RNA sequence: CCCGCAGAAGAAGCACCGGCUAACUCCGUGCCAGCAGCCGCGGUAAUACGGAGGGUGCAAGCGUUAAUCGGAAUUACUGGGCGUAAAGCGCACGCAGGCGGUUUGUUAAGUCAGAUGUGAAAUCCCCGGGCUCAACCUGGGAACUGCAUCUGAUACUGGCAA
């Protein structure tokens, strides 16, 4: 399933930072981002019209941690669902449980927050959920069970997430370690750096 | 990151209060410019330079500062761009209609004095026409090959060349400057809060701009076409 | 040998709009004056005049707003070789609704937008865009 | 402000007494993103000179096209030299889903979402002249209202 | 054209012909492989292409190319046959699936070893 | 299904990297060995063969083969053509077939509108619910592009009369 390799070579192929590490320091200047993704890294390519679409899709999939079969099911769900298709697709990717745990700040990265969700530690609506692909409905409460509560890492990662842009579609308490998923985010609410029509057009091909 | 040059902060007490977003009062009664906010603005500047220089546009580099004098000529003739570093003439851009024939005097006079009548009249006439060439040469030498109105203005001190900024805000040229703490970030479109008076800094900022220009002018698209 | 006088009317309207003529004339009939009446109600054509007693001829003043003509395109849909009848909720909209389709229904010859609020359909005669 | 785009470069020959002497042709479309498009063909002995000819030829050849909310006003055909083009407004079709050499001129025109299908031949020069003929062919409800019906509430309804 | 002519005679569907007449609607077939030999290809290429004749299990006796670099097939050699022509020899329309029954794998392969039937060099 | 124990411990391959098509260098070989879906590579400096490094895609799968549709407007009803590209009978008459000027009246067959019955359930689609989520199951609807009958409309088409 999940990737589990060198998780900053991906960000050097994309060029742009993917926030795949915690961000204690900055982008370290100890990876040489923006100049080389491999051996022929200084050789900058042409990156044609199929290439910009492909690197857009690989960009969003490598941000969120979703594979191609599941991601294509997310496109299909975004296409049957009413309204703007790329907005529905980013709403579905912002509705994954591990992303909601990340954007509460209960894990530093997506893989870490995925490990808290995977190791029966994250509780939603007073119920345990083990699965990183849970779609969180609006007006839900996401919590942390008493076992993995106050174990070094909600403390560390929640201490670190104080500088991370404060996503305003969810309430968070951080002493009770809970958060209400208030409403789904509009396209205007996430960073304007990913380019959705390239992806929707790519699967439209 | 203070990467290689030291661009930490400035003067003491006569800060322009418009730059309240970039201050940290140090123990020596000296301001510290917010270096963790400088870098997003500098990257927002270079992302404009790649666009308007990949337009095949003309950047005009401005800084005198008595210390950043040679860093502009050295760090700007490495590109295909144009510079003003010795004296900023009042109206080189908005009165360029009459700066034009002074450029014609410079080009049309070194044309006469490289081979022509540079000895044919008087030793005193060589002492006049040559002194004219060394007076116009470090006054119009970098702008000599321009022959038009520039598309951008890279100012190294807003407080020192504030009339170049207002100059290229009478007309529609997007200026951007690295400002000091006492400078005024009003006419400047893409403000860069940093060090104006360090030789390391006017190597660093101007060097990275010099990389975005010549690295920005497509050497890749052209190659593909070929 | 003149088996569709309605198409023979529309080709005179189209050839007049091409040839930049002030008026056109065809041998009149009840259906031609009905369809031309619909076109004057819409505003593609001003001033049809039926002028005759035994062998009637109806003329049309052809509109020209700019130097460009007004009838931008005009097709013939229910030709005699292949008649086309539509339901209520299957009536087309020509040029995304800013052209008009002439349909003949049981309440008379009218436009598609007239037949939607009329709540019925029929034989779509032509597409005037 | 201009947002140029190169479509395709072709390598042509002339065949003189000595040998076949090659040159390059470009094909560009430029345009702001409010319904202005110019294509420039351009040809030179070397590739970047050819694309530069195509830029300067494209900039003085623009066509005003009226579009609302980044899409067409009505489905419109188009024809130029055996390249038939059908393109469709697709009100939030969500993707400028056109073929090669039509996607370029459309997204530098400023439409963001069409349903464009290219019939006939698919030569890039003829399909870009066909889509610029279709985009100039398309008119607006104020255009058809100002020449017919005399009300946009009557023309649209 | 002419809808009335289309009513009198309907518009006839084009008829697709299969490229692999050895048994149709079957991904693989199995043969006896009499006369393994070599054939020079057609004109612009020049090599010795190793090709065996094959009498299948349905009565067809087709000819088929042997891929990889060196093989071990001699005249009784029951082998498995998949589709795909070569565009280099006249009439060779099939391939022998390497590493399947007797048409064993290729030695010292490391890349693309699903094709040619070579197992993973562990130890 | 839940609770506890143990320790990162038991768990990553497959295809590709000349263009189409995302991803490049060296070495081995020398129109050989081989590759190939189509163009086509291989004659000593092969980004195309074989190996290594590096990269790209997919992932408990990956690739090849077979088969259907698409792309194919490449059988064109939607939606093509026929001077020279494939294609106008050598030219007519002419039965069946198709199509038919214009006005009035009648009919209501075609056509249109409504209603009723039927078009099984499952399946597709919409709004929900339950399985920790999903796949899956399921409530209600929509739809089932139709057929028959009754009631009307009579602009067009047809039947009849003038």
């Amino acid at each position: 399933a999940r990737y589990l390799g060198p998780k900053l070579k991906l960000s050097r192929r994309e060029g742009t930072d993917l926030f795949l590490k915690s961000g204690v320091r900055a982008i370290d200047t100890k990876c040489k981002i923006e100049q080389a993704p491999g051996q022929h890294g200084a050789r900058k390519p042409r990156l044609s019209d199929y290439g910009v679409q492909l690197r857009e899709k690989q960009k969003v999939r490598r941000i969120y941690g979703v594979l191609e079969r599941q991601f294509r099911n997310y496109y299909k769900e975004a296409a049957r669902l009413k309204g703007n298709t790329g907005e529905n697709l980013l709403a579905l990717l912002e509705g994954r449980l591990d992303n909601v745990v990340y954007r509460m700040g209960f894990g530093a990265t997506r893989a870490e927050a995925r490990q808290l969700v995977s190791h029966k530690a994250i509780m939603v609506n007073g119920r345990v959920v083990n699965i990183a692909s849970y779609q969180v409905s609006p007006n839900d409460v996401v919590s942390i069970r008493e076992k993995a509560k106050k174990q070094s890492r909600v403390k560390a990662a929640l201490e670190l997430a104080e500088q991370r842009e404060k996503p305003t579609w969810l309430e968070v308490d951080a002493g009770k370690m809970e958060g209400t998923f208030k409403r789904k985010p509009e396209r205007s609410d996430l960073s304007a750096d990913i380019n959705e029509h390239l992806i929707v057009e790519l699967y439209s091909k | 990151m203070l990467k290689a040059g030291v661009h930490f902060g400035h003067q003491t007490r006569y800060w322009n209060p418009k730059m309240k977003p970039f201050i940290f009062g140090a123990r020596n009664k000296v301001h510290i410019i917010n270096l963790e906010k400088t870098v997003p603005m500098f990257n927002e500047a270079l992302a404009e330079l790649n666009k308007i220089a990949s337009r095949k546009g003309k950047i005009l580099f401005v800084g005198t500062k008595r210390a950043a004098s040679e860093a502009v000529k050295d760090a700007a003739l490495s590109c295909d761009q144009f510079f003003v570093n010795h004296r900023w003439l009042g109206g080189m851009l908005t009165n360029w209609k009459t700066v034009r024939q002074s450029i014609k005097r410079l080009k049309d006079l070194e044309t006469q004095s490289q081979d022509g009548t540079f000895d044919k009249l008087t030793k005193k006439e060589a002492l006049m026409r040559t002194r004219e060439l060394e007076k116009l040469e470090n006054s119009l030498g970098g702008i000599k090959d321009m022959g038009g109105l520039p598309d951008a203005l890279f100012v190294i001190d807003a407080d020192h060349e504030h009339i170049a900024i207002k100059e290229a805000n009478n007309l529609g040229i997007p200026v951007f400057a690295i400002v000091d703490t006492n400078s005024d970030p009003d006419g400047v479109d893409f403000v860069i809060p940093g060090n104006d008076d360090a030789i390391r800094a006017v190597t660093l900022y101007l060097g990275a701009v010099a990389a975005t220009v010549r690295e920005g002018r497509s050497q890749d698209l052209a190659s593909q076409a070929e | 040998s003149m088996q569709d006088p309605i198409a023979d009317m529309l080709t005179r309207i189209r050839n007049g709009q091409a040839a930049n003529k002030a008026a056109v004339t065809m041998p009149s009939s009840k259906l031609k004056v009905a369809i031309a009446n619909v076109l004057k109600e819409e505003g593609f054509i001003e001033d049809f005049k039926v002028e005759g007693d035994t062998k009637p001829e109806l003329e049309l003043t052809l509109k020209y707003f700019q130097g460009k003509a007004v009838v931008e395109s005009i097709q013939r849909v229910s030709r005699p070789g292949l008649r086309i009848y539509k339901r209520k909720d299957e009536l087309p909209k020509v040029m995304a609704g800013l052209g008009i389709a002439v349909v003949s229904t049981s309440k008379g010859v009218m436009t598609d937008r007239a037949a939607r609020q009329a709540g019925l359909g029929g034989e779509i005669i032509c597409y005037v865009a | 402000e201009l947002q140029e785009k190169l479509i395709a470069v072709n390598r042509v020959s002339k065949t003189v007494k000595g040998g076949r002497i090659f040159s390059f042709t470009a094909l560009t479309v430029v345009g702001d993103g409010n319904g202005r498009v110019g294509f420039g063909y351009g040809k030179a002995r070397e590739v970047p000179a050819a694309i530069q000819k195509a830029m300067e030829k494209a900039r003085r050849n623009m066509i005003n096209v009226a579009l609302n909310n980044g899409t067409l006003q009505h489905p419109v055909k188009g024809v130029h030299t055996g390249s038939r083009v059908f393109m469709q407004p697709a009100s939030e079709g969500t993707g400028i889903i056109a073929g090669g050499a039509m996607r370029a001129v459309l997204e530098v025109a400023g439409v963001h979402n069409v349903l464009a299908k290219a019939y006939g031949s698919t030569n890039p020069i003829n399909v870009v002249r066909a889509t610029i003929d279709g985009l100039e062919n398309m008119n607006s409800p104020e255009m058809v209202a100002a020449k017919r019906g005399k009300s946009v509430e009557e023309i649209l309804g | 054209a002419t809808v009335n002519q289309l009513v009198r005679k309907p518009r006839a569907r084009k008829v697709a012909k299969s490229n692999v007449p050895a048994l149709e609607a079957c991904p693989q077939k199995r043969g006896v492989c009499t006369r393994v030999y070599t054939t020079t290809p057609k004109k612009p290429n020049s090599a010795l292409r190793k090709v065996c004749r094959v009498r299948l299990t349905n009565g067809f006796e087709v000819t088929s190319y042997i891929g990889g670099e060196g093989h071990n097939l001699q005249e009784h050699s029951v082998i498995l046959i998949r589709g795909g022509r070569v565009k280099d020899l006249p009439g060779v329309r099939y391939h022998t699936v390497r590493g399947a029954l007797d048409c064993s794998g290729v030695k010292d392969r490391k890349q693309a070893r699903s094709k040619y039937g070579v197992k993973r060099p562990k130890a």
